[PDB]
């Protein structure tokens, strides 16, 4: 069984920042996407593929990715949690957080 | 309809193993807007537990980030508990040094689910830690440090444990000191372990079975047998456990009269059809020679 | 040596095997306790005074005041499995444990 | 390999038996452990001064300055049932717990 969204091709990374001090909010961002273009080989792809984030309830981000892409950010440094991501809201099938289209960070 | 009678639902339904009716009502109140809590993330991780359902147990756990209850010591909890019994015990210790408090029961939920996994010298730092850090050990903590203590040989953490259970008043404790009988048999010690089953106000089973196994184990096998009987004159009534040490101690010497005393008590007690039993009794009965009888015990 | 409280060799288990379907009644058992006992003795009067116990639940088997030279005597007899020295229950109380028999009356236990 | 807090084998809790009808009064046994002590140490000054803690309620024992080898020697000493190294109760006050004992003085644990 299964939480809907939860198609094992939608990842929740979380990942752990120093805290004296914290990393900036544009800081942590770009932590994802190099993390993201690590795996996939290019910051142009990782770009394409995060859809939401947190720097502020959780830091971490979420990405369109199949199962056996997201097995290779274990291990990376900073990477906490490689967890299949679930809809917050099953009517709209939406995954939460602040969005990313492709540079249009529009919060939540 | 509250949160409260949700829950209700969700947790009687995740005790039956119901996990697809309990997410439809979880899934139910979400789209409801009613906000699930503490019992509900903590009630679905338990049947997760349960049943080894781990990739629930991983989507749970993003939606609990997600919704802001990182650190929440009672989901927490469960998530060490839920990765634990999901044999993760690297994602366990993940949850544990991510909260920002923790209770005994925090530090007892991951020292049990090490002690499981043979992971002993890690349970013994971690109840090191405990202490460190002015967090009380309990009943469950002692008796599960001084098992791996045992199991470990580590003597001296053992002996320091003794002094410092002694001091924080858990003399008249049976579990922690049926741990104590274990940990100095184990290391060795037949001498000190029978001084703490001496000292003992009050024993149950286990603080016979404990020393007669060390006994069995020490080859001390006349000694085990005196204590038997010795059990069996205070009114404690032998187990499963009990009949397989001291059948196997009788099959370790020529004790077959005991033995067939033995056989007569574990036919009244309800015992003979007992598969461990079965089996000590088979080999009691092969060791002494008369392999008729085994074959007796055998075709039943 | 270690001797088990009340194993005295002056009582003695005897375990019995009936056919499990269908097995006979409570009473047939007892029926069978009784005449075994008393192949062995030689007398029905002496088998129901030397019968102390028995049970039909969590056994089927009796237990007798006999010496250990009678006791062999039942080896290899009809239905007859276990002949093992009884021991007692309940320490305590002197007790060898199943329902009782005293003189035809019937005392169940617990 | 790892230790208790305050487990430096240089303090020694010494737990004493004593009699049961009746118990002895509570100074008499303190005074068993200022004497036993000193019967090691070899004389009461040394005792009196290595004394650092006692109980006579939650268990019967006192708790000294001593190595590891001198703890050796009350082991087969009347009354000595345990010499186990002693670690701290209270590690942010690196407290070893019991009531002290500070040159005869006596303050009650809280």
């Amino acid at each position: 069984i299964m939480l809907p969204g939860s198609d094992y091709n939608h990842w929740l990374i979380v990942m752990e920042f120093p805290k004296d001090p914290a990393p900036s909010r544009d800081q942590m961002i770009d932590t994802y996407l190099n993390t993201l273009a690590t795996v996939l080989g290019s910051m142009e792809e990782a770009k394409k593929n995060m859809y939401a984030f947190s720097t502020t309830t959780y830091t971490g981000f979420q990405c369109t990715i199949d199962e056996e892409t997201s097995e290779k950010f274990k291990g990376l440094p900073g990477v906490l949690w490689v967890l299949p991501d679930s809809y917050i809201d099953v009517k709209n099938k939406d995954y939460g957080g602040d969005k990313y289209i492709n540079g249009e960070i529009i919060p939540s | 309809p509250t949160v409260v009678t949700y829950n209700t639902l969700i947790d009687g339904l995740c005790k039956a193993g119901k996990l697809d009716e309990a997410l439809k009502l979880f899934e139910e109140m979400v789209e409801k807007g009613i906000k699930p809590d503490e019992f509900t993330f903590s009630s679905v991780l338990k049947a997760c537990a349960r049943l080894g359902a781990l990739e629930l147990g991983k989507q749970i756990h993003g939606y609990v980030i997600k919704s802001g209850f990182e650190g929440n010591v009672v989901v927490y909890n469960a998530l060490i508990d839920m990765y634990s019994k999901c044999g993760l015990l690297e994602e366990a210790r993940k949850v544990f040094d991510e909260m920002p408090e923790k209770d005994v029961v925090t530090y007892n939920t991951l020292i049990d689910g090490l002690c499981k996994a043979g992971k002993l010298d890690e349970a013994l730092k971690l109840f090191e830690e405990m202490v460190e850090k002015g967090i009380k050990p309990d009943e469950f903590t002692f008796s599960s440090v001084l098992k791996a203590c045992a199991r470990l040989g580590a003597l001296e953490l053992g002996k320091q444990i003794h002094g410092y259970v002694i001091k924080s008043g858990f003399e008249s404790n049976v579990v922690v000191y049926n741990a104590l009988i274990d940990m100095y048999s184990k290391c060795g010690l037949l001498e000190e372990a029978r001084k703490v089953f001496d000292e003992m106000p009050e024993k149950d089973v286990v603080t016979y079975n404990t020393l007669i196994d060390g006994l069995c184990k020490a080859g001390k096998l006349d000694e085990a047998l005196k204590l038997f009987e010795e059990m069996v004159e205070k009114g404690i009534k032998p187990d499963e456990f009990t009949f397989s040490s001291v059948l196997k101690a009788c099959a370790r010497l020529g004790a077959l009269e005991l033995g067939k005393q033995i056989h007569g008590y574990v036919i009244k007690s309800g015992f003979e059809s007992n598969v461990v039993v079965y089996n000590a009794l088979i080999d009691m009965y092969s060791k002494c020679g008369l392999l008729e009888e085994a074959r007796k015990v055998f075709d039943e």
